[PDB]
């Protein structure tokens, strides 16, 4: 009989470039003519909330309402409250959700990594490994360029932070792309493009292609006598 | 042709011929066929890895037409051991350095 | 260094059939066929998962054990210069190849 | 409260050379008398456990129940129950171990990558890795080792093992240790190991050092000598 | 290599060209952090030659000469509008260029 | 690899339509006239409003993503000789390359 509430992450509000939140209403009873709304800290009024969900299996109503409200304002501190009046909660419960404020901020290192050498011999598919360390919150967000295009969500696979025992407070992650062996032949310039809060520019990226790891020279010399 | 001395540890395979020439006399030539296939990226102790880069590449062709080499053949086999913690007992297990040569 | 060579034809309604001789070993088990353009050998299809993106679910591969037989059959062809083909065993393509083969889809 | 249904991992059947299987109670109140016992499928009862510890730091108890069973009926995939009974649930909590039938068993792809040249730059730290990829659904345990003394796992971390993009079921993880840049730089040669059902002999192992990662310059010189011989 | 003679100042010039409108932002960041603005200088939008509507700029930043010649690498960040991340950023170093060079040495008594 | 070979007759007062694959989306679609003294491929125009110096005013472009069809149509041939025309896109012009196509203009 609750109503939560869930704040736009910064990986999902860098990207979209638009600030919305939503309250869930989990175990409500299911039924119609209820109360939602979202107060500011000055109680002002947000855009209107729409796309109500249908009857669920264990006969709970999620009345969620999207409204979209500017980005500069999240950032100052601001706090929401998601209002709810249910037929089975006549009693009106104010919600709260706000920008935290207070983590200290640290910024990435990235780092990619190329495939094997003994993965380029068995010409199946290769790999190629985005790692980014020593960051503070944990929120971060990852993708992938190829030749100035976007990959799809589904080709690169990202793992959820997880914190070096040796770095208090900072965490870790690696973004994996699976690619053909003969794109990698072929000169293909693959970018790990990384956005986090507290890079100095919103956004880092770094490259790498076949010819990076030839070596610089050799000194062949066949002495024979 | 006659190169019995293909030995595929140290590579060699230095065979002869015969030129059956442009039908002169018999002006004819006599070869030594040389291929080395230098593996340069493998270890010094073949069978550790621990021994550092083998920089040098030796080749005598009197004990290449029967030792230490540097490749790895595919009718023989290499093994190691390796130890591990898993906390306080210590056992060593067997490993293969040459799969699909000596799998089980 | 064998030279199996097989002259199967095939339309896009003909389906080829490759025969390999399989070692039992079961460790990898694959086709390759030799770039032309970049002088290697490319893969195809392998023991593990992993198939070509244009030839994805055109292709598929059966074990023999009881005749100790590796077959690769192609259910449709789509006129490619059906290059050289080589069947091999064993994680390094190049180095395991046992034998290779090339036809023609057109006749 | 919290009970857990925690099987034996594979690298503790194995290496433990015993196999049991244990679950194991928290988030609970600080009380006693907690009647946490191992079953069959058939209802019938499993050797009991021993070596009840002490509560944890943060008032909360802790407690588990082991039970031993032998290789094959753990390979059996028999349905074990773990019943937890005490005063605070009026209802025994049941915790269900078995292992499903119906996964392919694929051999583990075990990768080393060292750091990158770049990470050599802020000389402070090498950061070196191993990924295991395309393995069967079962999830093992890694051990690394320097110089031939195996390492402790307070200072290399790995990772949980997630889907692959294009496989159906295989897996991938990873594990990664970063050490002393000066460490790396003066040899000192790593190694990863694990231990996967997959692996003929269970246990795989890759090794790591300057020498390998991308040599930079040779001076490979090929005297071929008494050419004549 | 021609500058690369005196020993004296190295200058890496980020040049942008084909890009509308006539806005840009070009800074110059080493091992992940910036560089004061007086030490690289940036040009004005001038119009390209061949393309009406499409402008340039340049940008050039002075290192002494030993720094790249110990191969330490340098970052050129670019923030306009039409780009797809609205930040893109390219790198260079001592290295960038350098083939690989096989010393050959033959010997034979 | 693909030589989805397409010609046509060929004089002055003909215009020539090329089809080439949408890549999708926007990723610098060209279309690239081998060249046969260097033995490589050379623009003749791009995404952006390069155009050769020849071709000026002879060349126009229609990209139809309802069709996801790119049509490089030339309103007036004479004696360029239809060598091959390739259909690209990426910033590389060698790597993206698809259509390898030859016509001849006299007959
Ligand atoms: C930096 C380095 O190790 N260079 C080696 C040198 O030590 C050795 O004398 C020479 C020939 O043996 O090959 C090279
Ligand atoms: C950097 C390096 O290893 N340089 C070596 C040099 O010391 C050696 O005298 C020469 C002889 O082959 O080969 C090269
Ligand atoms: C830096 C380096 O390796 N230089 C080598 C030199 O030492 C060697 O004696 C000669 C023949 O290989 O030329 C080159």
């Amino acid at each position: 009989i609750r109503v939560f509430a869930i704040p736009p992450s910064f990986a999902s509000i860098f990207l979209t470039k638009s600030t919305k939140l939503t309250c869930l209403v989990t175990d409500l009873t299911t039924y119609d003519s209820v109360t939602i709304s979202w107060t500011r800290q000055n109680g002002e009024a947000v855009k209107t909330h729409t796309n109500i969900s249908e009857s669920h299996p264990n006969a709970t109503f999620s009345a969620v309402g999207e409204a979209s409200i500017c980005e500069d304002d999240w950032n100052s501190g601001e706090r929401f409250t998601c209002t709810v009046t249910h037929t089975d909660l006549p009693s009106p419960l104010k919600q709260t959700i706000s920008r935290p404020k207070g983590v200290a901020l640290h910024r990435p290192d990235v780092y990619l990594l190329p495939p094997a050498r003994e993965q380029l011999n068995l010409r199946e598919s290769a790999t190629i490994t985005c790692l980014v360390t020593g960051f503070s919150p944990a929120d971060v967000f990852v993708q992938w360029m190829q030749r100035g295009q976007p990959l799809s969500p589904e080709k690169y696979v990202t793992s959820a932070p997880m914190p070096e025992p040796q770095a208090p407070g900072r965490y870790f992650a690696h973004s994996i792309l699976t690619v053909s062996e003969e794109e990698w032949n072929t000169g293909e310039t693959y970018t790990c493009v990384v956005a986090h809060e507290a890079l100095p520019n919103r956004v880092t990226e770094r490259t790498v292609d076949k010819s990076t790891g030839k070596p610089t020279l050799y000194n062949v010399s066949l002495v024979m006598s | 042709r006659i190169v019995l001395v293909d030995n595929k540890c140290k590579c060699a395979r230095i065979t002869s011929r015969i030129i059956r020439s442009s039908e002169d006399p018999n002006e004819d030539i006599v070869e030594r066929n040389i291929r080395i296939i230098v593996p340069l990226n493998n270890r010094e102790n073949i069978s550790d890895p621990t021994s550092p880069l083998r920089t040098r590449f030796v080749y005598h062709l009197s004990d290449l037409c029967k030792e230490t080499c540097y490749t790895y053949d595919r009718n023989k086999c290499y093994t190691a051991v390796v130890p591990l913690v898993y906390g306080g007992e210590t056992k060593m297990v067997e490993t293969a350095l040459t799969p699909d040569a000596c799998y089980p | 260094r064998i030279l199996p060579e097989v002259k199967v034809e095939g339309e896009l309604g003909g389906s080829v059939t490759i025969k390999c001789p399989l070692p039992e070993m079961h460790v990898r088990i694959y086709l390759c066929r030799e770039m032309a353009g970049s002088g290697t050998c490319g893969t195809v299809v392998s023991t593990t998962n992993f198939i070509k993106a244009e030839y994805k679910g055109r292709v598929t591969l059966k074990q023999y054990p009881r005749k100790n037989l590796f077959l690769v059959e192609v259910t449709q062809l789509t006129e490619s210069d059906s290059g050289v083909y080589a069947c091999g065993a064993g994680m390094n393509t190049d180095r395991g190849k046992t034998q290779k083969v090339t036809l023609n889809v057109h006749s």
